[PDB]
């Protein structure tokens, strides 16, 4: 049970990293991409893709 | 008399909150049919996905 509850828990982390903006101004690209345009998103983009 | 600089701006701001509940306040964006059972594109009161 323990290799698999540790799995588990390590894919939820994983996965749950997604919603955390990292300094970002949002946590959705597609947002941003809307919201924004190149010259003044880019930056957001490469916050979020360290 | 005075220089441009020191002459009075009309001046107003725009305030504006983001993504807690479908709004009323934006633009002219017009609605269409829906369709289902076909992975599309959407927007749904900003809320946008595939």
């Amino acid at each position: 049970q323990d290799v698999v509850n540790q799995n588990a828990q390590a894919l939820n982390t994983l996965v749950k990293q997604l919603s955390s903006n990292f300094g970002a101004i949002s946590s959705v690209l597609n947002d941003i991409l809307s919201r924004l345009d190149p010259p003044e998103a880019e930056v957001q983009i490469d916050r979020l893709i360290t | 008399t005075n220089g441009v600089g020191y002459q009075p701006y009309r001046v107003v701001v725009l305030s504006f909150e983001l993504l807690h509940a479908p709004a009323t306040v934006c633009g002219p964006k017009k609605s269409t049919n829906l369709v289902k059972n076909k992975c599309v594109n959407f927007n749904f009161n900003g809320l946008t996905g595939t």
